[PDB]
RNA sequence: GUAUGUCUAAAGUUAUGCUCUUAUUUACUAACAA
RNA sequence: ACGAAUCUCUUUGCCUUUUGGCUUAGAUCAAGUGUAGUAUCUGUUCUUU
């Protein structure tokens, strides 16, 4: 799978999570004063933060799962036997 | 007592050799040895060449490879490290088949604490220094703390005392901002989250102060 | 348990008196040292210093009769009990951070400094303003000292993590301690053979130690959870408070008890003449006794 | 014994299962002695 | 039963603390003691759990 597809598809799975539940211009100062919904914004970085969280803590539980001499090596002879 | 190497291969030693090997791979056969009090370098490669190694075979002959096997002997007389590779076996081995075809613990305790703790020691002295001299300095770092924190608690501020700088262009990075590279000119307006952000800093302080 | 209020300025150095104990002595970070009894009726007699930096290390002589005193403005001033007009040390270099004097003989009188040069005073000694002789072996300011209980072995703990057990006045190291470690408290426990020098640390963790011999300094089982920045005190049980929140007596043999509540600050103590009873130091005039 | 690298070298910046006792090994280290 | 959300596991995907040069393998593999330290040994006794 190529980070074409895995973009889209993890952009189709996060609509599937919003699935769950005015433009004002100063062109001589070119500021673009987008005024929308702070409660959304909110919305976002709590959702975005909870989404980052989900996946660290999915590592550590990962992490936690058990020929070598430390910590490294471990998971280096792990990198030689997946293949 | 210091003396001549020699002897024979208790399973113990053996063990260790292998572990040795992974470690160091099969071209450094003098650490390995090192590794080992009784047994030599040379005797070790050899030992790790002729018996230890997993890529060998120590399996009987089929009827097949027996044909082969004497029939090598008919045609290379002797010549059994030839014969061996011929094979595909170690030499020995193939001799003993053909012949018969034809028909204290303290001390050894000692290396193994040595070795396993050689082992699950990899690093050269510089690092070992290193670290040693990092958490050195951590604990002295802590102990200006318990210092310039009991003077506090007594009444009297002291600020700590700046890194001796190095070099007449060394950085303090809590002077002013690493090298600030902005951000990209702004299409959308900003001004609103920059006022937001900078309260959010300064109500981060004012916590800092009263925690 | 108990309260009272005695020093309104923060820090406090509160001592006992030695065995036979009865007293309070405290002088907190308010530049004033102060006496107050065991009976709950807690009489005042405030013995002013002088000197116009907090009064830091407070301890007693075996005697009970004069006690010392140190503060920041290179000024250690000795006390009598009662009276308080006494010998008089207002000149060093600047602040030792510790002072311990000798629990064989009131004489003798150990003065240690943030330079890193520990001093001698004997009593005859200290009206020739001179020294014994002096230490120089730690390089670190020293802040951390106590004798080995019979007058003669002489430890004193540092700031670069070092600890030294001297003879009372041979000023040759018997023996420097490991390194990796951190140390700042250093205490005898009241161990009934008494070969134990038990001592604080930076890492929430206080070590003990074979004092006898000397030389002897493999620690049994060490007594982990006291985050620590401050002080620590035995009599079967050691007593040692934290930095954050509060006191912890731990059994000593088994090192683990109950975690009993301060209201901060740490310096624990046993009143030696009964069995259970102790004092915290809390900062700002909140010393709590059990 | 060195390169080398840290350290010190004084003036106050105006806030409210264990403990123990020992004897023995081995290793490493040691400009300390032989 | 279909739809959705929450949780746990399993299969795959992602390698997520996952080897960071070159030379003659870069070169050569010892004969030590006592004194001290340090650690590590092992025994050794007793205590109480």
């Amino acid at each position: 799978i190529s980070y074409d597809q895995l973009a889209k598809l993890s952009y189709e799975k996060t609509l599937r999570n919003l699935a769950t539940q005015k433009v004002q211009k100063d062109t001589k100062t070119g500021k673009i004063t987008i005024a929308d919904d702070d409660k959304l914004v909110n919305k976002l970085a709590v959702s975005l933060q909870s989404e980052s969280k989900k996946r660290y803590e999915a590592r550590k539980r990962q992490m936690q799962n058990a020929s070598f001499i430390n910590d490294k090596n471990k998971q280096f002879n792990e990198k030689l036997s997946r293949e | 007592p210091i003396y001549v190497k020699g002897g024979v291969w208790t399973n113990v030693e053996d063990q260790i050799l292998k572990a040795a090997v992974q470690k160091y791979g099969t071209h450094q056969w003098s650490k390995v040895a090192s590794l080992l009090q009784k047994k030599t370098a040379r005797q070790s490669e050899l030992r790790w060449n002729e018996y230890l190694n997993p890529k060998l075979n120590f399996t009987e002959f089929s009827k097949e490879e027996d044909a082969q096997l004497l029939d090598l002997a008919r045609e290379l007389p002797n010549q059994w490290r030839t014969i061996a590779d011929m094979m595909a076996r170690p030499a020995q081995v193939c001799v003993e088949r053909y012949n018969r075809l034809l028909e204290l613990e303290d001390e050894e305790k000692e290396m193994l604490a040595e070795a396993r703790a050689r082992l699950l020691n990899t690093q050269g002295k510089k690092a070992t220094r290193k670290i040693r001299e990092r958490m050195l300095e951590e604990s002295k770092r802590i102990a200006e703390l318990q210092k310039r924190r009991e003077l506090k608690q007594a009444g009297i501020n002291v600020a700590i005392k700046k890194p001796k700088k190095k070099y007449g262009t060394d950085i303090d990075y809590n002077e002013d901002i690493v090298y600030e590279q902005a951000p990209m000119p702004g299409i959308y307006d900003t001004s609103t989250e920059d006022r937001q952000i900078k309260k959010k800093f300064e109500q981060f302080e004012r916590k800092v102060n009263r925690k | 348990i108990r309260n009272y209020p005695g020093h309104p300025e923060g820090t406090t150095a509160l001592k006992f008196l030695p065995k036979t104990g009865h007293l309070i002595l405290s002088g907190g970070n308010d530049h004033t040292i102060k006496i107050w009894d065991f009976y709950h009726d807690y009489e005042c007699l405030r013995d002013f210093q002088g000197h116009n930096k907090p009064i830091k290390a407070l301890r007693f002589t075996e005697d009970c009769q004069s006690f010392l005193s140190s503060s920041f403005d290179r000024s250690v001033k000795i006390w009598d009990t009662e009276t308080g007009k006494v010998k008089t040390r207002l000149h060093l270099n600047s602040t030792p951070a510790d002072v311990e004097s000798r629990p064989t003989n009131p004489h003798e009188f150990i003065v240690g400094l943030s330079n890193s040069k520990i001093l001698h005073y004997d009593d005859r000694v200290s009206e020739n303003q001179g020294l014994v002789q002096t230490y120089d072996h730690h390089l670190s300011s020293i802040l951390a000292l106590k004798y080995f209980p019979d007058g003669s072995k002489f430890i004193s703990s540092s700031e670069d993590k070092t600890v030294r057990i001297w003879e009372n006045q041979i000023n040759v190291p018997i023996k420097q301690i490991s390194d990796t470690a951190q140390h700042s408290m250093p205490f005898l426990n009241v161990h009934p053979s008494q070969n134990y020098f038990c001592a604080q640390s930076m890492d929430n963790r206080i070590y003990s130690f074979s004092l006898k011999p000397k030389y002897k300094r493999h620690p049994k089982k060490i007594f982990k959870g006291h985050s620590s920045a401050g002080y620590g005190i035995s009599l079967r049980y050691i007593c040692s408070g934290d930095s954050k929140s509060r006191l912890f007596t731990w059994d000593w043999n088994t090192s683990r008890l109950l975690n009993n509540i301060n209201k901060p600050i740490t310096q624990v103590d046993w009143h030696p003449q009964e069995t259970s009873k102790v004092i915290c130091s809390g900062a700002a005039g909140k010393i709590y006794v059990c």
